[PDB]
Parts: structure tokens; C-alpha cells; sequence
């Protein structure tokens, strides 16, 4: 539908190459303020804070990075920065008051994606890693500290995104994307893979998936139930889990090469919106009612991200992050919208009943559109 | 140099342009809007109601006798006088005759009854006139002849002159006529008039004409219409091209002058003080060059404010501290109200009600396309209710 | 007395009644009867905003043709002149002035080796004075008792400098006309003064303040310094870009050669990492292991060449 043009942005310098999953935003220094973490192939991870054009600080690993994350993996209640290299290493950093890691451990190599969440429901956070050859492995941190393995699943179609979604009955569920606009459910038994199919043209399209999309205010840890999938041939689908079968809320067909999927609350009313980005920089924002908002960045995109960031005045605000080919990262931090649809003023005043009563008292019938137009003009531009 | 508050404007839509336009690109029409691109493309903007929402519509229009190699320079449109009916469009472009420009002017007006307002039908009814000069700005003015009103076209030329085009009711076509007959104040020019304004006086038969040229020369003339004589005339010479001049009343008349290398200024009380009372708008030159301007009520207070758009992608708004407020220390003058930023240089604007609610939208044509900006509906809704309830309470108190 | 020698230096205070009313009426009178005296050069500006750079360059000129002089600028801050833009239509009224101070203490010792001196010596108060005067756009230079070659050269240099500034102003006006979106309206060679020949060096004029396409540059992309330094960086963003937009095309058509490492680095930076894989060397728990690993590498290379890939020869530095 309507297109917009965001203006305010901050450009950050970045010299290196990266995978589309080596970028994240979150609180690494534990100050209730978000910071930006980017992992370069070279073996260095840059953390940006506030709006400096230079990295706030750099931490050097060994090997080439493939996944980065911020989370309370150690279950100590303090967020840590965790990096997974390509050759199977696992580095940890604590940055709450260079930067050699505080803990290393070798794990299986060929890592592709990574997630930190409590999947079983035991109140302790587990770590999930998806590998490049359709193999998913779960781990948990155990104090002597050291990671110990858990169930491992094997799949046929390629693995692109991991998610945790509240199931039909108040329980977390581990979901994985499967090519051809399909997905799989992994059972944390401690068949172990329940495939599901969602129409369709190819069977090798790369698919991406996001889950646990909020639906109201103050009901973040209190529930979930919506998830979304996107296919490289330009198809987005938002659907809800429930018990019997997964009800599909809506589907949208665009003509670009979608390669990322995030969630962000831009309207500020509690509900979260689906954010998708193509390779050429076209970005789509859709709410839970198929109301689309487009935004075109006239460049070519290497990597994408969205979330709360602290850029100005020490405040967390919604932000869109793009990585360009010109050694720059653009952070847009003024993306809030008053609404998503377009309405003028008469339809907005018509909802309120006070306006109806207050005009009925005046003796004017509110069904005569020109008369009300004249009255509104007099009230707005000639207040005396 | 510091905004006294935030901008109450929220962007609604944004239509992208394949190529750019110029300061004469924007024009009215109708509540529709016409925007012309340098490479012949012409677009029409409007809104379509849909049950409980509205949807922007930006269609393309095709005009008859414009060669595919032609380059459009300026465009204008107006409505016929009340005794007549119809919409008139005019486009001045340049064919590329090998190595030399061949200027041309086309006038579109459909005379078939029942189709004088159909834009599609009007799109092919054009005349074709050669120029012998490179045109600058097409504008229109309303004059009184006999006991009736007429609308005429004014075009500034490469030769320091203004050419008048007037309809002939005989054969139904426009003809060039001498300018000195109706506009004695628009003669004896020595530079290229970049902008020209003609402000009539409602209810009487006088007017003020203002113009600014490339050299910086600015001329204002208080002129009668019944006797076709120049009552008074003032002039001044600033530095840099005069990008804009407007005539408005602060409450007495005053003139806004927007140059390119100097701050915009306002000369107050023309009919009583000429060009001596000069108030400069503070800090209005720190954002590169001012390209456009507009004077209207962007405040909903009943009194006008001043909008200034710069090449540095800025949309400053200035408000006038009335002396009735009584602060002679920081005496009656202009201070920055708010300020907004864009992504491309700003070229034109208009203040017109597109949605159809009685609230006026601001259309801004920049390098990359057309932005539509609306007043914040939350602020505008909570503001109507207070005024209405005050009105009804006052009625109850004063009626009993 | 410390300030009393800062009052007779034009540093602070006011300008004597002489240099404000009489010694411009009379130096303009001496030329009407002919003398060995005032030279009376003249010039003309085109826009007021050129004044400051003109005065700076003129000061440099004066301190170059005679080091003994000392420029002092006075401006009517209001009929009184106070030592040292405001309003749009305001017309300034300045008065430059130069004098060799350590001659105004010994007016009879020695002016020079006849170098900077028309008619010195004596006792005689023979001295010299430079009195450039400025009205809004009209500057008139009046020397007195300078060497004739020096005076003629100074006048000619002043005229040349003013012409240079006029050319720069013409360029700025061209750019400003472009900014409005009016391209074939002003034109670079529509009104082009020794520096207004069709062989004008745009970059030198913009980047320099003293004398020693373009018509659609801004299409679909001191005021002189502000706008020229923007035009130059707009232009350089293509000479520094199309090189790395044709190098890629050249490599693409060529391969569809020993290229240097820089070209490879640019290729990687413009390419997006799309897949990877890794495996473990299950020998090393080592030159022998190094040789085994090299054999493994070359065997994989040979395998890859059977698929359709062709090795890229790394050029010498």
C-alpha cells in the first residue's frame, strides 16, 4: 500500500565481509541499553554503542566467525556475548564493568545458525545450533562450567532459521525452516521430527522463519502463538499455531528476493509487525491485518537487522539496520509511525461518540458532509 | 536558531520519480495535483475514498504535441473566470533542433460542452506557438475589463520582457498581446524575472505587483485597475538571484523576499513605509540555498506563518511574535517555530486539501519524488473537540 | 603612552577628520592638474559578496610589492569611521589605507634606494600613501608618490584580480541556476574579460582565489568556497567510482590473466559470501604433514578443475 521515506540515520564504518547471520543487537554490557554486535570473517567482532562512527570496542577470536549472540546462556542472570566460529569453536565474553575471551570450548564444526532460549521449560536457558548439513544439536551449560550435549536431530531439507514458539498448550516448541515453504517441529524428549507443509511452485526455495510474535501489551513472557515464513521467490505467510492445525492468517506475494525476516513494533500499540527485506533493499512492514508499508533503500544489501537500539539521549527506540557494499552500516532510528493505514479526519472523528453527541446538541445533522466540512474549516482555521 | 517545539506533520505517502523536476514543475489542477518531470513525464495525484480509509492515486497523463526528445521547462494551470467555465493548462518546453533549442508553448483547453473539466479530454486539444526566447516562468493573473473579469497568461522571457497571452472569444484561441496595455508596471526590465507575483485587493480595484530578477533587483508596484495607472512604485537591489517573492498581510500589507545567498526577509507596511521596515528571519541561511517558500496557516491559530525549503534538505517554519503579546525586548518579530529534515533537495510545495476532510495537506516535491504530509491526526482531533465544547458551553452561558 | 602609540596606528579609536573628508577630495584634485603624484586607478565589482576575499588578496599584494606598507581597514559603522554582510540591501562604505609607519617618525632619513619612491628626500616631508576607497560596488585606487612602475603594476594587478573574481562569480551563478533545475537557461558560455574565454579552467578558478560537461553537472544527482567545494566533491564522486564500475565489467568479459591482489580484494568486497564448508585433517595429532596437506589441496584443485572451474593466477606485486 502506502510507501514512506525515512530520513534520520547514522552511518557506521565497517571493513570486512560477513554472513547474513553474523549481526545482532542487544545488551552486552548489562546497562538496559542495546548495543550493536557485528562479527567479521577476519576473526574480530566489533561492538558499536550510541552513535559513534567507530566501534565502541573490538574483541578478537580465532578462526572465522559464523554466529554471534547475546544472552544469559550461563543461567547466571547476566547477559554475555557468545560467538561461534566456523571450525567448531565457542567463545564467551563479558563486558560489564583486545578483549580476550573468558571461556573457550570446541564443538562440532560447520555451524550455520544459533539460538539461546529455554526450550524444554525447566527454567534454564539451553543453546541450539543448526549446522550446514541438516543437523541440529542442543546443548546446556552445566557447572563443574562446561557445555554438555543433548538430543540431536537430523533432517532432509536445509536448515535456515531456528525459532521457539509457544505451542498449543502453554509449552515452548522448537521450530525449524524446511525448503519449499515448509517447517519441522523438534521434540525435546528428555518420531523426533514432525514435518509440516504449507500453493508452492518449486521445492528448493530457501525459506526463513520467525516465531513468538507479540500480540498485546505486557503479554510478552505471558504467551505467543504467531509465526511467519518467507520464501526467496517473494512469498510471506503469517500463521498461528493453535491445537488442531496451523491456521494461516494471511499470505502476500511480492516480486523481490526476500532473504531476512524480523519483528518490530513501530506503531507503539503493543502488537509487533513483520519486517522483510530483499536483496536490492526493498523493505516491507506488515501488521496483523495485511496493511503493507514499503520503504526502498537505493543500494544493495549484504545483511539486515531490526530491533530496539540506543542511539540518542540514552533511549531504546525501534531501529532498522542495513549493511551496504560501500563499507557502511545504516541505522535508521526514527521509524515510528502514528498508524499503518490512511484515514483523513472525518473517519477518525466519526469513531468517537462524544463528537456525535456534541454535534447533535449543536442542532447540525452530521450526515450532511459539506456542512460538516464547512464547520470543521471554520473551527480549524478561523477560531474567532 | 533553535526550534521552539516539534513538527506536527506526519508523512502519509511518497511517490518516486524516474527523473527530477524544477521549481516550476509543481502546479494545481481541478482537488487534484499536477507534477511535471523534465523528460516529458506528467503525473496527476489525488486520493480515493474506500469505505473507512483512503488510498493515494498517482496516475500518468499524456499530452498531444510534445516530441519524445522535447524537454519540459515550465507548467501552469488555472480555472476560467466565473462567467465562463473550464480548466486551462499550459506547458512550455524545448525541442532539440539538432544543436539549438527550439522553444514552444502549448495551451490545452477543451471547448466541447460537458468536457471542459475532463483532464483526459483536455490532454489533446492543444495549440502550438513558437517563442523566439527561452521561457522562464508561466503564471496567470486576473484583470478587470469593462464590468467583467478575465484571466490571462504571463510568461517571462529570455529577453528581459514579460509576454501576455490572452484568449480571443472570437475564434477561441490564445494570442499574444502587448503587455503595457494591462500591466504598465511590468515594463522596462533589465534582467530575467525569475519569479513574479500579482496580489489583487478583494472588494476594490487595486493591486500590488512584485517581482525579483536574477541580478537581485526587486520591484513592487501599487497599481490601480480602473485607470490603469501606477499609484506608487518602490524598488531595491539585493545580492544573488531572487528565488521567491510573496505578498501577504501580517494581521496593512507586507512582502516576503527569499534570495539565495542571503537570509529571507520581510518588508512590512508597504503602503505606509515602502521598503524600509525590514525584518530578517533568523538563521534561515545556514542550510544552503532557499529554493521555495510558502505563506499559510500551518498552525491552526487563524494567523499565517512562513515556510522555507532549502537545497540543504530543510523545511524551516517561522512564526511572527505579534506586538499585542507585548514583549518589546525581544520585540515583534519572527522566531523559528519548528524544523523538519528530508533526504533530497526540496524544489516545490503546495498547501491544498487532498484528503477531503477540511484539513489542508502539504505537498512537497523534492528531487526524488512527491511527499504528502498531513497534520498529526491525534493532535488535530483533540484540538477540534476542545474548541467545539468551548463553543457549546459559551452558547449555553450566553443563551440561558 | 602605551595606548597613545596604539592610537596613532589606527589600531583603536577613530579615524582623523583628514582621512575621512579631505585627503580624497584633494588627491582626486591633484590628478586634474597633473603631477608626479596620485595615479588614480579604478575597477568595478559585480556582486557585494566578493569584497572580503578581494581585500585579503589586495593586502597580500600590498605586503608583496612593498614590505614597508601596513594595511589598515576602516569602515563607517553607522559619518564616523571605526576600525576593524549585516543587512541584505545595506551598502557598505569602506576605506583601505596603507602607510610605512617607521617613516612617519623620521620623514627625512631615507625612503628607499629609489625603489618604492617616486620623489623622496629633501627638510621635506616627502612620503607616500595608499588610499583605496570602496562604495557598494565601486572601488577606486589612489596611490601617491610611489615608483611609477610600482603604481602602474599595482593598478593593473588590481584590475586583473577584480576580473578573476568576476569570473568566479559567473561560475557560481551558473551553478545556482542549475540548482533550480533550469539547465539551458543561464548557460556556461552564454555571456562569457581575459578570463572569460571558452578555454576557462573551471577547477582552477573554483579552487584558487587569485589569478596565476558543466551545463548539466547537477542534473539528477564565502559563497564561492561553499558552492565550488560542493561541486568539486560531486564531480570527484564519479572519477573515483566509474573506475570501479568498469574494472568489474572488464574482468567479467575477460573471464567469460595474472590480476593483482588489489583487484581480487575489490572483487571480494563487491561479492557476497554465499556458502562455505570445512573438514578436519585427520593426520596431525610438521613438514611431512605439510606436504601431505599440500597433496590433499592439489588433489582437490584437480578435482575442481574437472567440474569447470579455472585457477586464477596470482600476479606478482
Amino acid at each position: 500500500m502506502r510507501s514512506v521515506s525515512y530520513v534520520q540515520r547514522v552511518a557506521l564504518e565497517f571493513s570486512g565481509s560477513l554472513f547474513p547471520h553474523a549481526i545482532c543487537l542487544g545488551d552486552v554490557d548489562n546497562d538496559t541499553l542495546n548495543e550493536l554486535v557485528v562479527g567479521d570473517t577476519s576473526g574480530k567482532v566489533s561492538v558499536y554503542k550510541n552513535d559513534d562512527s567507530r566501534p565502541w570496542l573490538t574483541c578478537s577470536c580465532q578462526g572465522m566467525l559464523t554466529c554471534v549472540g547475546v544472552g544469559d546462556v550461563c543461567n547466571k542472570g547476566k547477559n554475555l556475548l557468545v560467538a561461534v566460529s566456523a571450525e567448531g569453536w565457542f567463545h564467551l565474553f563479558d563486558l560489564t564493568p583486545e578483549q580476550r575471551p573468558v571461556f573457550k570450548q570446541h564443538i562440532p564444526a560447520n555451524t550455520k545458525v544459533m539460538l539461546i532460549s529455554d526450550i524444554d521449560g525447566d527454567g534454564c536457558r539451553e543453546l541450539v545450533v543448526g549446522y550446514t548439513d541438516r543437523v541440529v544439536r542442543a546443548f546446556r551449560w552445566e557447572e563443574l562450567g562446561q557445555l554438555v550435549s543433548l538430543k540431536k536431530w537430523m533432517l532432509e531439507g536445509q536448515v535456515d532459521s531456528l525459532s521457539v514458539t509457544l505451542g498449543p498448550l502453554g509449552l515452548p516448541e522448537l521450530m525449524v525452516s524446511q525448503p519449499g515453504c515448509a517447517y519441522a517441529i523438534l521434540l525435546c524428549t528428555w518420531r523426533d521430527v514432525v514435518l509440516h507443509q504449507t500453493r508452492i511452485h518449486n521445492k528448493n526455495v530457501s525459506t526463513h522463519l520467525i516465531g513468538n510474535i507479540k500480540q498485546g501489551h505486557g503479554t510478552e513472557s505471558s504467551g505467543s502463538g504467531l509465526f511467519a515464513l518467507c520464501t526467496l521467490d517473494g512469498t510471506l505467510k503469517l500463521m498461528e499455531e493453535m491445537e488442531e492445525a496451523d491456521k494461516l492468517l494471511w499470505s502476500v506475494q511480492v516480486d523481490h528476493q526476500l532473504f531476512a525476516l524480523e519483528k518490530l513494533d513501530v506503531t507503539g500499540n503493543g502488537h509487533e509487525e513483520v519486517v522483510a527485506c530483499a536483496w536490492d533493499g526493498q523493505t516491507y512492514i506488515i501488521d496483523h491485518n495485511r496493511t503493507v508499508v514499503r520503504f526502498q533503500v537505493d543500494e544493495n544489501i549484504r545483511a539486515f537487522c531490526a530491533g530496539l537500539y540506543a542511539c540518542k539521549e540514552g533511549r531504546n527506540s525501534p531501529c532498522l539496520v542495513y549493511v551496504t557494499f560501500n563499507q557502511k552500516i545504516y541505522v535508521y532510528w526514527e521509524v515510528q509511525l502514528e498508524r499503518m493505514e490512511s484515514t483523513n479526519l472525518v473517519k477518525l472523528l466519526e469513531t468517537k461518540p462524544e463528537y456525535h453527541s456534541l454535534l447533535q446538541e449543536l442542532g447540525v445533522d452530521p450526515d450532511d458532509l459539506p456542512v460538516t466540512r464547512a464547520l470543521l474549516h471554520q473551527t480549524l482555521y478561523h477560531p474567532d | 536558531a533553535v526550534a521552539a517545539g516539534p513538527c506536527p506533520l506526519r508523512e502519509d505517502s511518497f511517490t518516486r520519480f524516474s527523473s527530477q523536476s524544477n521549481v516550476y514543475g509543481l502546479a494545481g489542477g481541478a482537488g487534484e495535483l499536477l507534477a511535471a518531470t523534465l523528460k516529458g513525464k506528467v503525473l496527476g495525484f489525488r486520493y480515493q475514498d474506500l469505505r473507512q480509509k483512503i488510498r493515494p492515486v498517482a496516475k500518468e497523463l499524456q499530452f498531444n504535441y510534445i516530441p519524445v526528445d522535447a524537454e519540459i521547462v515550465s507548467i501552469d494551470t488555472f480555472n476560467k473566470s466565473p462567467p465562463k467555465r473550464g480548466l486551462v493548462v499550459g506547458i512550455t518546453f524545448i525541442k532539440d533542433s539538432g544543436d539549438k533549442g527550439s522553444p514552444f508553448l502549448n495551451i490545452y483547453c477543451d471547448y466541447e460542452p460537458g468536457s471542459e473539466y475532463n483532464l483526459d479530454s483536455i490532454a489533446q486539444s492543444c495549440l502550438n506557438l513558437e517563442l523566439q526566447f527561452t521561457p522562464f516562468q508561466l503564471c496567470h493573473a486576473e484583470v478587470q475589463v469593462g464590468d467583467q473579469l478575465e484571466t490571462v497568461f504571463l510568461l517571462s522571457g529570455n529577453d528581459p520582457a514579460i509576454h501576455l497571452y490572452k484568449e480571443n472569444e472570437g475564434l477561441h484561441q490564445f494570442e499574444e498581446q502587448p503587455v503595457e496595455n494591462l500591466f504598465p508596471e511590468l515594463t522596462n526590465l533589465t534582467s530575467s524575472v525569475l519569479w513574479l507575483d500579482v496580489h489583487n485587493f478583494p472588494g476594490t480595484s487595486r493591486r500590488l505587483s512584485a517581482l525579483g530578477c536574477q541580478s537581485g533587483y526587486v520591484r513592487v508596484a501599487h497599481v490601480d485597475q480602473r485607470s490603469r495607472e501606477v499609484l506608487q512604485m518602490w524598488s531595491v537591489l539585493q545580492d544573488g538571484p531572487i528565488s521567491r517573492v510573496i505578498v501577504f498581510s501580517l494581521s496593512e500589507y507586507s512582502v516576503l523576499v527569499a534570495s539565495m545567498l542571503e537570509p529571507a526577509v520581510v518588508y512590512r507596511d508597504l503602503l505606509n513605509r515602502g521598503l524600509e521596515d525590514q525584518l530578517l528571519l533568523p538563521g534561515s541561511d545556514q542550510f544552503d540555498s532557499v529554493l521555495c517558500s510558502l505563506v499559510t496557516d500551518v498552525d491552526l491559530d487563524g494567523r499565517p506563518e512562513v515556510l522555507v525549503a532549502t537545497y540543504g534538505q530543510e523545511l524551516l517554519c517561522y512564526k511572527y511574535r505579534g506586538p499585542e503579546s507585548g514583549l518589546p525586548e525581544a520585540q515583534h518579530g519572527f522566531h523559528l517555530l519548528w524544523q523538519r529534515s528530508f533526504s533530497s533537495p526540496l524544489l516545490a510545495m503546495a498547501h491544498v486539501d487532498l484528503t477531503g476532510d477540511g484539513l489542508q495537506e502539504l505537498a512537497v516535491v523534492s528531487l526524488k519524488g512527491v511527499h504528502i504530509l498531513q497534520h498529526s491526526l491525534i493532535q488535530a482531533s483533540e484540538l477540534v473537540l476542545t474548541r467545539l465544547r468551548h463553543q457549546v458551553e459559551q452558547r449555553r452561558r450566553r443563551l440561558q | 603612552k602605551r595606548r597613545t602609540t596604539q592610537l596613532e596606528e589606527g589600531e583603536v579609536g577613530t579615524l582623523h577628520p583628514v582621512f575621512a573628508r579631505v585627503a580624497q577630495r584633494w588627491m582626486e584634485f591633484m590628478v586634474q592638474i597633473g603631477c608626479a603624484s596620485v595615479s588614480r586607478s579604478s575597477a568595478h565589482m559585480v556582486s557585494r559578496f566578493l569584497l572580503p576575499s578581494i581585500l585579503s588578496e589586495f593586502t597580500a599584494l600590498v605586503t608583496s610589492m612593498a614590505g614597508d606598507t601596513s594595511v589598515r581597514i576602516f569602515e563607517q559603522h553607522l559619518e564616523i569611521f571605526g576600525p576593524c554582510s549585516p543587512r541584505p540591501a545595506a551598502e557598505r562604505h569602506l576605506l583601505l589605507l596603507g602607510r610605512n609607519f617607521l617613516q612617519w617618525r623620521r620623514p627625512t632619513q631615507q625612503a628607499a634606494k629609489a625603489m618604492q619612491r617616486f620623489e623622496p628626500g629633501g627638510n621635506a616631508p616627502r612620503q607616500r600613501l595608499l588610499l583605496l576607497e570602496v562604495v557598494d560596488k565601486k572601488l577606486q585606487l589612489l596611490t601617491y608618490n610611489w615608483a611609477p612602475d610600482l603604481g602602474a603594476a599595482l593598478g593593473r594587478a588590481l584590475v586583473r584580480l577584480v576580473q578573476w573574481q568576476n569570473a568566479r562569480a559567473h561560475l557560481i551563478f551558473c551553478l545556482l541556476s542549475q540548482k533550480l533545475g533550469l539547465f539551458h537557461h543561464y548557460g556556461q558560455l552564454d555571456f562569457p574579460n581575459p578570463f572569460l574565454l571558452p578555454t576557462m579552467e573551471v577547477e582552477t578558478l573554483i579552487r584558487s582565489a587569485s589569478p596565476p560537461p558543466f551545463d548539466e553537472a547537477l542534473r539528477d544527482i564565502d559563497p564561492v568556497t561553499y558552492h565550488g567545494q560542493q561541486f568539486l566533491e560531486i564531480k570527484m564522486a564519479e572519477r573515483r567510482e566509474l573506475e570501479r564500475q568498469m574494472k568489474m565489467e572488464n574482468l567479467f568479459v575477460t573471464w567469460q590473466m595474472p590480476i593483482s591482489a588489489g583487484e581480487l580484494e575489490t572483487l571480494k568486497q563487491s561479492s557476497r559470501l554465499v556458502h562455505y564448508c570445512a573438514t578436519a585433517m585427520l593426520f596431525d595429532p610438521e613438514p611431512w604433514l605439510k606436504e601431505l596437506s599440500l597433496a590433499f589441496l592439489q588433489q582437490y584443485v584437480q578435482y575442481l578443475q574437472s567440474i569447470g572451474f579455472v585457477l586464477v593466477p596470482l600476479r606478482p606485486p
